[PDB]
């Protein structure tokens, strides 16, 4: 069993990561402004989509870049690339006890397209 | 010597012996790490305050804006493809009279090392990672920072390849200040979001410092 | 100092906080609810939202071995032994709940650096074990230990 | 949301699994008791101010009929001179010990202590209290009811 | 089914009465007294203080004497005629100001000014509130939705002896010409404890979860 | 064996702690005095919280006279002493208190026996 | 009586939950807080329990779950066909899972988790495929299509 | 020997890491107390017969001077009618509560209870006890000595 | 303040002993050697010396050891009532469900006051 | 009522088959193989050894060769033709004697001589048994109802590598003239593990609590 | 000086000052305790082995039999009404070929001090108190004692006013031995029941000894 | 990209068995039946099948069971090296400080690869 130790460097040198995956995801399924709900996909072994965001609805504020999902990259699988989105959630929609006094507080984090569905 | 120092020596010698990376690579990386710090980020904030056009670039393209302060996220690191752990997608979060950002990495310790240096010990603590996203008002208050209830406090959780630095609003009492004077009050804590710049304050708030067995 | 004893006391009584402590000794499948199943199979690094107490945050000086561990981990990635994402998965999740919170931050980085060398077969576990034995004796004999301890 | 509910249930369950160095105590020898531990063990359980704790969503709680009755009993015992409120607090919030102090309910301690003072000052023998408990159980078991808790 | 608490409660009460420690009448008399207790008197006292500078001075200097103005005599109103055994007779009124805001707690237990305020909130009795408020008041208050300027002196009052407190918050803006009743109406129990400030239009404590009792009163 | 009428006969129509008024004699301290809290043994009972031990505060009021809770809680009311309301700066109690909230304080009551001139 | 004895034994078991202790939670302590004794204890292999003190318990037999038998067969077949040797399985199953899961989850639960683990670690399937396969099985059940020999398709 | 010593320390240390579902108790509502828990919490601490425990290498322990003095004090108090041995056992082995019962040493409980009876029966006020402790501490700290325990 | 009689016990037991000083005060025993009895599960709030592990179990009285106030009363200064104490033998199998049949002859002997006994 | 385990089991199995790691037939073949396993072959080996001194010597010296006599070839009986992956091919028979009694365990896991003995007992896999037997064998055996003279050497065998064991108990009194079938009949699974000794009249493991499965085989 | 030593002094001084007991009572009690030990009990067992009639008396009336070895449960102690904690009802449990006794106090540490001395540290341990009554064979085995399965092992739990001492069966190899020779092999452990007497063994089995900070 | 050889084990062990398929590959054994050896406390990081309770203890080799790669190598797919495995008998008293002299003949037998052994 031989591991290819030059692949990443040959691909990203002079370009950068995630810039080296640019254009590989194709057309984005969502766009800025769309309201999306976070799917509660099985998180067995690995995931970078926090449990606290599961089932919550937020707003897409930016398509940040293209890249393999961490779920795949973390296991040496970079063949599939998808769009990543920066999503904003109202704190009250995450934490039931959040005070109405701070009704404008939010939380912004990035989620790969696979976890999203039209709200 | 500790079990950690023994294991560190074992791993490094093994890696070098197997030709995974060279002794030169290791020294080169440590030298690179040694040049990192909060200065470039502080200068970016100062330049943004003094130049509306540049501020817009910061907000829209952090990577491109970073080049103005001497930090090229792709070519500054020894790899020439960005550091393996920080990537190449810096975003600058601009505070406003109605918006104040605070950053964290709940999954680990993700930090914009290339432009800001090494993360604080507390920043990587399970405690900070657990509480900030849910009780930001309380955590910030513990840091001595309080904002109007109407102001939108936005917590940014860097869970993917993006890294953030906070561009706080320029404080009063800095009229006519030069770029150097302004950059001087933009501390590491200000760039993380747990503090706001203040005339006369050029260092992070003093807090306990746990000593290392074998430091520096 | 009285104040010192006061704060030491406030920290000590926390150890005596009463609780219903249920030791788990390989329960039968019929003892695992979906809730427990999800809790046990969670990825350890996902702690956002968990309740915790206030603590006086402190800074910490960097240990020489920590600096060396960081550089080793980045160099391994630089040279394609792994990507940062593979490291995080192994380092912040694969280590499991106990080690994740029981061991030091950079302790996990270091253990994982040693781990990737073995899992990807760049060195055998035997080579790793032997190297550790030789190192231990090296320090013990007075021969020295790199930049950590002179001869 | 059933998903949000599972999420919050999850955040709560993982706390049960917080790793720790759990040292059980089985009557250690004097040489194992430092001054710090001596002070911690001989403390008054009710003195909790300043102790670290987490944030919890505060709630109101409906009063149980037995709680109202317990409160009235304790104040009446004080009114009629069986004890003063201070003697009650000492027995109720301190003498019960650390485990019961946080393991049992607020009014449960009030009630246990009211039963205590009756026995400690010898107004009733422990025997009479134990027999009264039995009598109360038999009363319920025979469908004879129990005050305004259970109709016959 | 009845709980062990209800079984024991019956046992203790019957034994106490049998032994002549107190009578069945005494017990009913006390429950009736407790039933009449509420926050209205405290609210009225604050409204009166907002409208009468002299009375406010009285409240600040001698809460016991001032309490009489709202019909609550700490010594004679209770059935004992020597004050309730647990609340005593030394009420102090804490006057907030533009530079001072009070919040009360009893870290040792649940000491509360029952005679003039009523029964204590379940959360007021929790080890959690008793542990955190004295050390992280701003954090705890923020959780209740209350925040004050950093320069304002927040003062925590820990009722650890015989004194009981009620907070007299500053009169909120937008209440010009309001009658005593209108003012008293926005001074809720929570405002009197200090975890909230009065606001025009808010006449009930903030809604929070309500844990139900197995067999409620 | 137990006198169940004493308290009522003593406080009826007077109140508690009013019924102990004057029995403490002259106060050892006065409003304005800076005092430090003695770390007296708290074995079995005490109402002077551990978090105040060794801290220095300012007396802002002599609230009343009463036997200490330490004695009262055990049926010993023979001795009566002065009780003082003391104000502490939060930073003197909690090392981590923020300088941003430097005016915050904590007020509580402590019987004379725990006080000494600072 | 039988009912009394049951309450007695239930009592004896319940009081163990209240055994006093000095419970010290660990929150990523600094390197200076880790002694050699602690280092060895943390880096131990979970399966090595011989000699540890434990209490007497009335040993019991247990019926094999259908999923357990299938899990066992899957693990042996994976080895039979060279996906791994039994030693690789043991190391991943009884050691790599870590202290908490090792004693918190059921015996065969670890066999099953590890069988899924080897498919992913040796890249015979992506983690994405495993996760999607889990969702697939769930939908199959919720839809009433049944789940193998565990649940038959819904009827009328 | 050194290796074996490390081996046995290890076998003892991993016990601290035994996984568990650790549920802290913070004065739960009455609705959270089942009959089973009520009986467990109101149990008499000294009744431990039949509880599961591990095997331990039993050891002897030298008697401390203070332990012998405490034993004599407790028997003399009984000898002179301050209490009967049964009153001592109830206060010493049950009243101390679960936490102190197993957290503190055997004779530590004897001593604390000896001090307890003096106060509970009002032979000395808690103030006298507290002041005596203070004076003893100063006596030792001044270099004046402490009975047969410490020469001046 | 209450006055505690500190001479009562000594005046009652000197030259006689405890529990010899209570001899005869219990009257007639309700049970006798050989009787099979079951242990009643009386409330144990605050204090008891009849171990939980014996509740509901059946044993055989092998001896009437002496007379004395029950510990439940003596531990609270109440000695006006005296009762008979019985030494009872239990078969280990009746106490511990898991006890091995190989050791079918093992027993446990302990003392219990009359109030906890009822004919089996 | 499908559990998370059954859901995951289906997922793993279907994925393995889809990727051609093993076939559906392979899975059925392995299950059929397991169904043919039991403690009879091992009991038979003991009875044969009891009746044949030369065979006994063979058992003690080469368990693999001896196992063939009872129809269990550790190499060729399993579907693989190279022994089961987890049990390997190195069985050793431990012969008890008037001065030696063996008992087996796998402190590291559950290593058991499946090919000749069948599936291991639930308790054999328990952390409790695995922690205690090697250190307090006499105590554990007593709980099982087994006691040996203090002079007798109790030997605990910990199968931590590739060797698997079965215990050959001493032939019990009262079996004069017994046939092979009669003798094998009292050599139960427990006897082959060592937590019990064979006794005339006892042909089944000692009765102990049986924990029911949610969906039993 | 430890907290226990300070408290011991405080309690003793207060008790004497209030006249609860005298300084003389305290010295007298310590002197009494100093004369206690296993010797009398050992001699009772020896005399029983050497006189069947005395043995009968031991079995039926432990208190009366104890006088023969100089221990009057009522008058030997300073109180003249027996020690407050040990009382006056000693029972002697006679082992036989079919019966073997072992003693414990699950509620605390009740021991026949007047005739046997002070209890072993392990005897008072929660561990011994939880296990003996339920797993006597296992506990005894740990002590190195094992008896035939048919023999009746009887655990005596001294939960009330009775105290017990075990009279072990005389071991073989003692033909013609005198009272002193026989008393010499009956150790404290034999009298508790966790060991049996054996020719040549005149001291309890060696066990680790936890040292006191300031031993008597 | 990595390709795993899924047929190697079967090609090597079919008709032969495991550990028989490794016979002779270890060469000459370093120890023999009867030798007294002590167990080296080698690092256990990540994996080991030599129980902690045997570390530093001395035992007697009673049999050379077979040849095979150490589990420490096999568990990670490294089978290039094969060594001798030995069955070793330890006196219970040498493992457990508390073991009773009453059962002085009790022993524990287990297997350990050559790498962990050194002459006593
Ligand atoms: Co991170
Ligand atoms: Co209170
Ligand atoms: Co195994
Ligand atoms: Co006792």
């Amino acid at each position: 069993p031989v591991w290819d130790r030059t692949h990443h460097a040959k691909m990203a040198t002079g370009i950068g990561d995630p810039q080296c995956f640019k254009g590989m995801a194709g057309k984005s399924k969502f766009n800025v402004g769309d309201r999306v709900r976070i799917k509660d996909l099985p998180d067995l072994f690995y995931t970078r989509t926090m449990t606290y965001t599961r089932g919550a609805t937020g707003t897409i504020v930016r398509l940040v870049y293209e890249s393999p999902a961490a779920e795949d990259e973390a296991f040496g699988n970079e063949e599939n690339v998808e769009w990543f989105y920066s999503i904003v959630f109202a704190q009250k929609d995450l934490w039931p006890e959040y005070s109405d006094t701070f009704a404008n507080d939010t939380l912004e984090t990035e989620i790969p397209e696979r976890y999203l569905e039209k709200a | 010597v500790s079990d950690f120092e023994i294991l560190e020596m074992a791993v490094r010698e093994l890696a070098i012996e197997k030709g995974l990376f060279s002794a030169e690579d290791h020294r080169v990386w440590k030298d690179y790490v040694h040049t990192l710090g909060p200065l470039p980020a502080a200068r970016l904030v100062a330049k943004a305050w003094l130049d509306p056009e540049y501020k817009k670039l910061c907000i829209e393209d952090g990577v491109e804006a970073s080049k103005a302060v001497g930090v090229n996220w792709v070519t500054s690191p020894p790899t020439q493809f960005g550091t393996p752990s920080d990537y190449c997608n810096l975003r600058v979060l601009a505070d406003s009279p109605t918006l104040k950002h605070v950053v964290v990495c709940t999954l680990c310790s993700c930090y914009p090392r290339p432009i800001l240096g090494q993360s604080p010990e507390w920043y990587r603590s399970p405690n900070y990672r657990r509480r900030l996203v849910r009780w930001p008002r309380q955590v910030l208050a513990e840091f001595g920072l309080q904002l109007p209830s109407e102001v939108q406090i936005r917590v940014a959780d860097s869970n993917q390849k993006t890294r953030y630095i906070v561009m706080p609003v320029r404080p009063e009492g800095t009229d006519g200040w030069t770029e150097d004077q302004l950059a001087e009050i933009v501390t590491r804590d200000c760039l993380i979001g747990v503090a706001v710049p203040k005339p006369g304050i050029t260092v992070n708030a003093k807090r306990p410092v746990l000593k290392a067995n074998r430091p520096v | 100092s009285i104040r010192e004893e006061v704060h030491r006391h406030l920290g000590t009584v926390a150890l005596m906080q009463p609780a219903l402590h249920q030791q788990t000794h390989a329960p039968a499948p019929t003892e695992i609810t979906h809730t427990l199943f999800r809790a046990y199979t969670r990825v350890p690094h996902d702690v956002g939202g968990e309740a915790d107490v206030p603590i006086e945050y402190h800074e910490k000086e960097e240990e020489i071995w920590e600096l060396n561990t960081f550089a080793t981990c980045e160099c391994l990635a630089w040279r394609g032994v792994w990507t940062a994402e593979e490291r995080r998965r192994k380092q912040n999740c694969d280590v499991g709940q106990t080690v994740y919170l029981g061991m030091p931050y950079y302790g996990r980085w270091l253990l994982t650096a040693a781990r990737i060398l073995v899992d990807k077969q760049f060195v055998t576990l035997t080579e790793l074990h032997n190297k550790i034995v030789e190192m231990r004796e090296r320090v013990a004999s007075g021969q020295g230990l790199g930049e950590y301890l002179p001869p």
